[PDB]
Order: structure tokens, then C-alpha cells, then sequence
């Protein structure tokens, strides 16, 4: 099986997928194409918003079909990041980012490469090979960034 | 007039999201507000033991001059 | 019909426009507040280390007395 | 003169106007009738997005017309209320609305009635009739609210 999925730009993409996929497990493969977390995901099909635990089949999704997808504001897990400068941002994250993907995250928002941004947490600078679990970076955690 | 019908039914769907987006947001900076508010708690408790402690200092000194 | 729907789809827009404009404000709020609640913790961090700086003098001034 | 006022959510609201009624009355008649304040209101008819300063002749609104009413989640400047249980909440207000007001959007909010609220902020209980501004009483402000028993 092969499907579309669209947004209210004129972004499309195509997913592999097989009748049985759950629409979590398709969430999932749209965020290992597009880098969309899933719950920042709202997929949707004759109107209608697909429940995660549910399979493609529930919802008569066939091949050549084009799931709707509308993109959330926000998810679940936001980070702080304080600038020397007084300057906060708040970070859209997921504990298995990474610290290069979050300075990634900075770089989109404020433009400072990442090999430019030292992380700093409860006074260590953060590795970039690391994830935000392995510090025990929880929501609304405020991490320190100073430029080199 | 189907293409209209369907961006209709999305752009509905994405109403009801941001809302939803919103008052987690809401219920966010609620919780901050809560925390905050625990942290002056702190602040006040620490005043009074500076407070009191300053003042302890300065008696002792003013007590052993005394004798 | 065509108009109808072309009407609740501009009505829809702006509706849509409005929550997100209202959401990046919320936004910018917590993190004001953010802000707020990391100062906060740096008065307790200062008031907690003069707390215990006068203890020690308090103690101390007690022992330099005893040592008389 | 009477027209409608449609939200997205299907609620239809019947008011009582006049023609040149100036769209900022037609949005404090629906403030008394719902809960919601004008700074969260923006109506819509034909297209034209309605200001506030010019009028329903202005913008040839007939007897039974219907506006569509837009709504924003919240306004310019919000207070916190905190209870003696520890539950936040969260109000839209404006610097000159009186505790009275403030009182009423609890009651709104969570149900509790008007003269069994106390407000307390600063450790100074607030008087019904004088203003937020009138008690320094900024956005993000957080007030107690306390409830009189009998």
C-alpha cells in the first residue's frame, strides 16, 4: 500500500505503508521522512481525525488514498533556552532529542550554528552525541547558552 | 467546490487544534504561575531567617560587650 | 452554495489566524514568566548562602567567646 | 431593531438594537448576555470586519441581519487567582475592571457566588466598588481568593 499525505500548504509526501499500520506507526514514519514529532501530528481522512490505536483499515484508508495533515502549534515536552543576554526561547523537544538536534532547533530559530552554542545544565556542558533523557532534562528545564 | 468543501473541514479541524494548543499553553503558564508563587514562598521564609539571624549577631556582640 | 462555503471559509481563516496569534502571545508570556521564576531562584540561591554564612558566624562568635 | 450574532460554534445569540448603535455597544450587549469581554469580540458582516467606532447604519446592517462573531481566546492582560486549595485560575480583565467585575467572571468561571468571595492581595482584602488599577494591580498580578462561609 501507498498513500499521499497533504497539508493546507502544498506540501505532499508518499508513505510506504500496509493496512494494518496504526496511525501512531504512521505518525512515525512521517516524522523518520519529515521531521514532524508525532505529537505535533494531526491526520485526518473524509473530515474526520484519525485516533492513534486505530489501523488504516478502521477508517477504509485504500492505496492512492491522501490522509490530511494539519500540524499542531505545539507538543508535549517544551525547553527553555536563556541567552547571556536575558533572551529566552522555548524549544519544541522530545526527551530522545538529541543535543545536536537541539542546537539544530536553535540554529532554525535564532540562526547561531550549532558548533558556535555551548549547553549548559545545572552547571555541565551538554555533549552532543547525548539526549536530552541522558541529562534528565525534563519539561520546562532551562538550559544556559553561551556562544563561544 | 469539493476542493472548497474539504479546506472547509480541515481549516475547521485546525480551529478546533489551536484551541486545544492554546489551552494546554494556558494550563502551562497556570502551573508556572504555581510555581512562581512557591518560589516567593521560599524567598519570604529565607528573609525572616536573614532577618532573625542578623539580628541574633548583633545582640550576642552587643551582649558580650555588656559583660 | 459556492458563496456560502467560500464565506465560512474566510470566516474559518480568520478564525484560524486569530488562536494562532493568541497562542504566540500565551507563548511569550510563559516565557516571561520563565524568566521571573529563574530570577527567583537565584534570590533563594543568595539568601540560602547568607542563611548559612551567618550560622557559621553565629557558631563562631559563640566559640570565640569560649576560647576567652 | 432586533438582529442575530452567529459564533463558529453554532451558537446563534438574538439582540435588541438600533440602527447607528456603534459595533462597541453591540459587543457590551454581548457581554452581558455571554461571558465573554469585547477585546475578545471581532464581528463580521458582509465581508467587512466591523469597527468598533462607526455604526450598524454605517455599515448597512437591515433589521434581521445576522453577524458572525469571531472570538480570541484571551484578551491584553491577564491576573492570576489562586484559591486556598491551591488551584489557579486564570482571568481576562481589563485595569479598570472593578472587583465586582472580577467577582462575576469567577462566578462565570467556577460557579462560586459573588458575596461569598473575599480577594485578598498584598495582605489587603479589596473593596467591591474601586478598580484593579486603583490597587496597583498589574497583568500577572496573583490574587487569593478566600471563601466567607456561614
Amino acid at each position: 500500500m501507498q498513500i499521499f499525505v497533504k497539508t493546507l500548504t502544498g506540501k505532499t509526501i508518499t508513505l510506504e505503508v500496509e493496512p494494518s499500520d496504526t496511525i501512531e506507526n504512521v505518525k512515525a514514519k512521517i516524522q523518520d521522512k519529515e521531521g514532524i514529532p508525532p505529537d505535533q501530528q494531526r491526520l485526518i481522512f473524509a473530515g474526520k481525525q484519525l485516533e492513534d490505536g486505530r489501523t488504516l483499515s478502521d477508517y477504509n484508508i485504500q492505496k492512492e488514498s491522501t490522509l490530511h495533515l494539519v500540524l499542531r502549534l505545539r507538543g508535549g515536552m517544551q525547553i527553555f533556552v536563556k541567552t547571556l543576554t536575558g533572551k529566552t526561547i522555548t524549544l519544541e523537544v522530545e526527551p530522545s532529542d538529541t543535543i545536536e538536534n537541539v542546537k539544530a532547533k536553535i540554529q532554525d530559530k535564532e540562526g547561531i550554528p550549532p558548533d558556535q552554542q555551548r549547553l549548559i545544565f545545572a552547571g555541565k556542558q551538554l555533549e552532543d552525541g547525548r539526549t536530552l533523557s541522558d541529562y534528565n532534562i525534563q519539561k520546562e528545564s532551562t538550559l544556559h547558552l553561551v556562544l563561544r | 467546490k469539493q476542493e472548497l468543501v474539504t479546506q472547509n473541514e480541515l481549516l475547521k479541524q485546525q480551529v478546533k487544534i489551536f484551541e486545544e494548543d492554546f489551552q494546554r499553553e494556558r494550563s502551562d503558564r497556570e502551573r508556572m504561575n504555581e510555581e512562581k508563587e512557591e518560589l516567593k514562598k521560599q524567598v519570604e521564609k529565607l528573609q525572616a531567617q536573614v532577618t532573625l539571624t542578623n539580628a541574633q549577631l548583633k545582640t550576642l556582640k552587643e551582649e558580650e560587650k555588656a559583660k
